[PDB]
């Protein structure tokens, strides 16, 4: 109803150009973990946590690749 | 018929012998019902 | 409660990986189909 | 092959034994009306003669669907 | 040692609430949601859950089980505090009379 | 405990006796039985969640016949 | 390995001893139908 | 078992009231000589 | 492919046939204390009432199994109705699960019947109010009819179990097959498999009561 | 040639275990009759038996289709 | 051809589903004279009874005629 | 000729629903003796029930010897 | 000559139509004594009852054996 | 040959007529138990007719036991 | 052969005979109850009628069994 | 060749006739109902009867089955 259109207008819609630096900011964050080792740092807590939201952000390549075919249940031919 | 390959009888025989005789009758005789005060 | 901001990569990586995806489910969509019908046809 | 075309032919004339089990639960489920209908306080017991009279007799419809399968598929 | 009064909020009966919550500041409200949506499609399309004819007999031990859940389960609910309720009146209750045959005496 | 180490030491640190393993999970059981069971107006939720967690079971070893009745190929 | 009599034997003495003694008995008979079975298999 | 039987009530109770219908439905003529040669008059202490 | 849902199952080449069997007593919680929790405040009023019902027609030697024949009851019909989950392995189907708890109590309870008040056991096979001119006929059926009651029970109970299995898995390929065509016939075919779900959560419990009570009626005519 | 002939043998004599149906129908809705004569006031509550006897009654009639519909397709 | 031959042999054999419609409809309207017997002040009531118990049992009739007039001009 | 031999297995097991009317007739005038033994001042009312409840049971009962009739001859 | 080795099948099967009358006559003079039990005053018109049951389910048993007399050498 | 293998199948689907038989001797036995404990004073002209119909219903079992005599033995 | 064959379905469709002594058998038992829930007081001379009825109902069982073992063994 | 084949069909006709005790025993339990609604004080005597009964009609029903497997497997 509503409900799910009151709060998919805030997360659920295109992101800003400006926040494209802190991105690759943070993206720099995690590359110097994987330089030195900053991995180790991590707790089990939230590293699952960023493994989930992992899967998360990557289920929206397979929910677009449906959609770049027209087909739900595997490729129509 | 599955039912019939006889090569896994022993699997099904001996985990179930000891459920009906040894683990849920243990844990009915947990369930106990005293008897009501004067 | 409150919407939440979620973290920037991740909120445009939901796009990214998106366009990602359309674009791989088209190339494949396109590679398979030509691939399958002669298996098709010569499955006859 | 004939002895895999007889078996369509056993195991089709195995299962008509499920018109006995189909016409004694509409005998249970009938009685059930008339005995209730004349001391409508046994509700529970006679419920629960319903309900043994049911599988008492079911069951001796798939003893035949037993031999409808034993036939059609496990020889 | 008493029992609490309450259990641990789960939602739809099959999630709980400590998996929204540990989810709920990176990625929101929708947050969970959106990955259930993000796996099962991708469950059915991968054929990781392929539809066969249990699909159809699993919605249906699902609807029934939902529905006797949401029709009979008030009724269960209360009759199980009413055999207590009553259990420990009859209990109290005997417990003051065995009084009155002390007190008397 | 899990969900505040971070070492992978911590796999080996565990007593993986067959008496160690048991005790994880007669205290995995006890976890979960004090937390949604027992308790007094305790909902059908600590029931629901057992066969939700034991359908994706009979369903795991189930996975070797489905996969013969795909309706796709790739 | 205790508490193997006094949790899981010592309960069930009354049973496994004098009640369910023929069961044991029957149960043989089963054991003997399983075999046979699976030695004409 | 009937239903007023059920209902906590007796056949008393129910021929009372099944006879009082055929009165009620009596004509004039005979509905007053009828009521008073069955009416009642007895009281309990 | 269609009797799929009875083979033992094996996951990573391990039997997980086991891990199955023993799971339905884990869902009979049980407590010392006095006023418990929901769960087994409902439970230990079915165990009562249960064992109210199947044990209240016996002596007092027949009593004395009111562990048994309640511990079956609760073993039955929590495999049943463990069985009518998706994709799930009842064991129950199996005919070798079948045969090892109809023999034992059965054989155990003729046993008693033969081992003591043999020569009142004698007497189940001529009825009392018997004229004689022909018993050699009557002297087959009550023996013949013995030694097949503990195959009547392991198969009443199996090919009740499969059978119900195997229509409501057919019903469903129905509805899978009328899916891609005329939709409005697949809410009635639907539909059906929801009445045959209700009926088969039904005989669950009853393939359960008729079992542990069939027992319990050759136990009452052999104590 | 007689593989797939065999069938309609099989198949028509199993369709035939839905004579007992037919029957078990009769007496539900036989005993409705006798038993509502009998407590006029308990029309709802045996009517809700009736159906409850009829439709146990497709329960074993469907035994029958399954195996007349197994011989007939999926062999 | 041995193929049409069993196709009459299928109709043939599974019209003799209706040997329970018509044992169905003697027990529906032999039970209402029964049951209208007793209560004749019901006597409409009863015969929508009848009416009811008797299509019902005739409808598991009519589907072994349908089913034999299937497997004989269908396929 | 085949089908010459299987219009007569046809028709000879087509005339065994005749069975059904066979006993749906003795239930309704069976039903009419206890019927009017009970209530004989209804004879001319519980009499035109079992003529209806007997022209409805020989006449699911005759279609298995028209369909009997339609094999053996009549295509 | 399969036709008739044929014909001894479809006679043979016929005939078991005459276990519905065989089946309805018990039926009738089974409520000729629960019907006379009752109101003997009246065995003479029950008897013309158990009569017209008894001559009319009897008839169906005669239209079985009318076709099995019809298959085995009108043919 | 053809003929002699067919005549085992004619005389033995004949003698399923019994099976009607069967459950008349059984209808009529059991209504002399219902209608003589209802009338006990009637025991002998009770009597009178459950012998009728237990010799009425076995005639038309004869019937069967003997046109399967027929194909087994004549012809 | 086709003898060693045919008498294979002969004495296998013989035997349907017994399902009359199964429904016989099942009345006579079936009514002593209703026979004794009225008279309670004549239970010996009810269950002497039970065995005589549980005696002339599975004769006609037997008989169909000493055919089915009459085709099969004796010739 | 054949002599198998015909026990696929010997055996699928034998076990038809285990239709003849799924009657049976509803007719033992729909009497368990109605004789217990009229006297429900005689509860112990009545199912004491209805188990005699229940147990020698399936005794006919499993005479089937046991000659349903003596053909399919011994001989
Ligand atoms: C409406 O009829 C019912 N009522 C029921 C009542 C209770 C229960 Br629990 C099951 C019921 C099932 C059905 C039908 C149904 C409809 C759709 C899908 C599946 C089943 C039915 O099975 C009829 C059953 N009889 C005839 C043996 C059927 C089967 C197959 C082909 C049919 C063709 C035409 C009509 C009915 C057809």
């Amino acid at each position: 109803l509503a409900t799910f259109w009151y709060y998919a207008k805030v997360e659920l819609v295109p992101p800003t150009p400006a926040e494209i630096p802190r991105a690759i900011q943070s993206l720099k964050k995690i590359v110097n973990s994987a330089q030195t080792g900053s991995f180790k740092q991590l707790t089990v807590k939230e590293a699952v946590l960023n493994g989930l939201v992992a899967t998360e952000v990557l289920m929206w390549f397979y929910v677009g690749e449906i959609i770049g075919k027209r087909g739900i249940i595997g490729y129509d031919v | 018929m599955p039912q019939l390959n006889t090569t896994v009888w022993p699997t099904m025989i001996t985990p179930m012998l000891l459920t009906l005789f040894l683990i849920t009758q243990l844990k009915m005789l947990n369930t106990n019902y005293h008897l009501p005060p004067s | 409660v409150p919407p939440v901001q979620v973290s920037p990569l991740i909120k445009l990586g939901r796009y990214s990986a998106l366009f990602l995806g359309v674009a791989y489910g088209a190339t494949r969509y396109n590679y398979l189909k030509p691939r399958a019908e002669e298996e098709r046809r010569i499955a006859a | 092959d004939i002895d895999t075309a007889a078996k369509f032919i056993g195991a089709g004339a195995a299962t008509v034994g499920v018109a006995g089990s189909g016409a004694g639960i509409g005998t249970v489920f009938g009685s059930l009306i008339i005995g209730y209908a004349r001391n409508p306080s046994l509700k529970q017991q006679l419920f629960s003669y319903a309900i043994l009279g049911f599988a008492l007799s079911e069951a001796m419809g798939l003893f035949c669907l037993m031999v409808a399968f034993l036939i059609l598929f496990a020889m | 040692p008493p029992l609490p009064e309450y259990g641990g909020k789960v939602r739809y009966g099959l999630i709980p609430e400590e998996f929204f919550q540990f989810l709920y500041p990176k990625t929101g409200v929708t947050g969970p949601y959106v990955l259930g949506t993000g796996l099962i499609l991708y469950a059915l399309s991968k054929e990781i859950y392929v539809i066969s004819a249990e699909t159809f007999t699993a919605l249906s031990v699902l609807g029934v089980m939902v529905y006797g859940i949401k029709k009979y389960g008030p009724f269960v609910a209360d009759f199980a505090d009413k055999l207590n309720e009553q259990k420990l009146a009859q209990l109290e209750e005997a417990k003051q009379a065995s009084i009155q045959h002390i007190q008397n005496a | 405990e899990v969900k505040l180490g971070e070492l992978p030491s911590w796999i080996l640190m565990r007593d993986f006796s067959p008496s160690g393993i048991f005790g994880a999970f007669q205290r995995g059981y006890y976890r979960y039985y004090n937390k949604y069971i027992n308790v007094k107006k305790g909902s059908i939720s600590g029931i629901t969640m057992v066969l939700a967690c034991y359908v994706l079971f009979s369903y795991s070893f189930s996975y070797k016949h489905l996969k013969h009745e795909r309706l796709r190929k790739y | 390995l205790q508490s193997i009599i006094k949790n899981i034997w010592i309960p069930m003495k009354p049973y496994y001893t004098k009640v369910y003694q023929e069961i044991w008995i029957g149960m043989g008979l089963m054991g003997f139908i399983v075999y046979k079975i699976r030695a004409a298999d | 078992v009937a239903y007023w039987r059920q209902a906590g009530l007796s056949y008393i109770r129910y021929s009372q009231i099944c006879a009082k219908a055929v009165r009620d439905a009596l004509k004039t003529e005979f509905k007053a000589n009828a009521e008073k040669t069955s009416g009642s008059n007895v009281k309990i202490v | 492919n269609l009797f799929a849902s009875f083979i033992a199952p094996t996951i990573l080449g391990l039997p997980a046939a086991v891990l199955i069997i023993l799971f339905p007593p884990l869902l009979i919680p049980t407590s010392k204390y006095l006023i418990n929790n929901r769960l087994i405040t409902t439970q230990q009023w079915l165990i009562k009432l249960t064992s109210k019902q199947m044990m209240t027609m016996h002596n007092t030697k027949g009593r004395t199994w009111s562990l048994m024949l309640v511990s079956l009851i609760i073993f039955i019909a929590t495999t049943n109705l463990l069985g009518l989950l998706p994709h799930s392995f009842t064991p129950t189907t199996q005919l070798s699960m079948n045969l090892a708890m109809a023999i034992p109590l059965w054989a155990g309870t003729v046993i008693m019947g033969f081992r003591s008040k043999i020569k009142n056991a004698l007497a189940h096979f001529l009825p009392q109010g018997t004229p004689t001119p022909l018993i050699p006929m009557l002297v087959i059926i009550e023996t013949i009819s013995l030694l097949i009651q503990p195959m009547a029970l392991a198969v009443r109970l199996t090919a009740n179990i499969t059978a119900g299995h195997l229509l409501m898995h057919l019903i469903g390929s129905a509805t899978l097959a009328m899916s891609t065509i005329n939709l409005p016939s697949t809410l009635i075919i639907f539909t059906i498999l929801i009445l045959l779900t209700i009926l088969e959560i039904a005989v669950a419990l009853i393939q359960a009561y008729v079992f542990t009570l069939l027992v319990s009626l050759y136990l009452h005519d052999n104590t």
